């Protein structure tokens, strides 16, 4: 159960929804398991979706 | 130190990468969480493939296990390879909520030569600087519970079932700055209150269980 504190500034190159309550909203991803913003990589898990 | 100075003066021309963490972790345990002495070290490297790149992807992976928390510590190079040579634990074994102290350190190159960053008019410090990443991760292991261009680049990742607070100093310097007005490689990274973390674990084993790993020289 994950909950993510600070996410990576550089989005690059499956996924979870740190919206389970939490301290904060995002996107871990599985690659390491790297975290995420809502900014325009929403691309990988909305546009590549 | 007697090894360091006399070494840096025989390299004014070049760039040693040295990497440093310290962390302090807020804890708090299971009911069912039965209090330990043990704490679990490794640092292990790895290269993998970037397909997309000519460049190999070198990390150096940490982690330590104490108190039931488990921390991972990963410092993720694209074509250049800054590797870990020692971790630190200090913690507090029992069932109560504590701190649990991390520090991390890269190679110090007088002990054994990193690679030079400044090489190919500065080619690496380019990738450190362009697509370096730090990824920690914290999470209660095995526990069951009743259900801007200086700043670093790291993901925090951690569970709230243990961790009730992170707070972290990290930077990632030219080794030999203490000889340079100024280097063109030079980061900082700050979560929560790091200057207090940073003086805060120099003194915590007076009142904490302290183990280390520090990796082979040579
Ligand atoms: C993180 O790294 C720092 C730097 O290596 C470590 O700081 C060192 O802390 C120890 C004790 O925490 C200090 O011990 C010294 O020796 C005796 C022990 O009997 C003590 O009575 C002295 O007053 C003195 O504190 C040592 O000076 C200190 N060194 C520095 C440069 O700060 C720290 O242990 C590491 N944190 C970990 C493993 O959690
Ligand atoms: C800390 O330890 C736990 C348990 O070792 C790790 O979480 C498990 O990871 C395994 C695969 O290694 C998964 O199949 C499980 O679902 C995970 N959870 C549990 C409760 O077993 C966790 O990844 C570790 N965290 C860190 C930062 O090392």
């Amino acid at each position: 159960t994950a909950c993510c504190f600070s996410y990576t500034s550089r989005q690059i190159p499956d996924y979870f929804e740190t919206s389970s309550q939490c301290s904060k909203p995002g996107v871990i991803f599985l690659t390491r398991q790297v975290c995420a913003d809502p900014s325009e990589e929403w691309v990988q898990k909305y546009v590549s979706d | 130190s007697e090894e360091k100075a006399n070494f840096c003066s025989t390299h004014n021309d070049e760039v040693y990468a040295r990497f440093r963490l310290q962390m302090r972790v807020g804890v708090r345990h299971s009911p069912l969480y039965t209090p330990s002495n043990m704490c679990m070290l490794d640092i292990e490297d790895s290269v993998e493939d970037i397909e997309e790149s000519t460049e190999k992807e070198y990390a150096s992976t940490a982690t330590g296990e104490a108190a039931g928390v488990n921390v991972s510590v990963a410092l993720v190079g694209e074509g250049v390879s800054i590797p870990f040579s020692y971790i630190g634990l200090g913690f507090n074994p029992s069932l109560e909520d504590s701190y649990l102290y991390v520090n991390v350190s890269s190679r110090a190159p007088w002990v054994k030569q990193t690679s030079d960053l400044s090489a190919n008019g500065g080619w690496g410090i380019k990738q450190v600087l362009e697509k370096e990443l730090l990824a920690i991760q914290i999470g209660c292991d095995n526990q069951k519970f009743p259900e801007n261009p200086a700043d670093i680049d790291f993901s925090l990742l951690v569970d709230p079932r243990c961790v009730t607070s992170v707070d972290l100093h990290v930077e990632l310097r030219d080794a030999c700055i203490d000889y340079k007005q100024e280097s063109p490689l030079s980061l900082k990274g700050k979560y929560g209150d790091g200057e207090l973390v940073k003086k805060e674990i120099k003194d915590v084993g007076k009142n904490h269980n302290m183990c280390s790993l520090n990796l082979n020289p040579g």
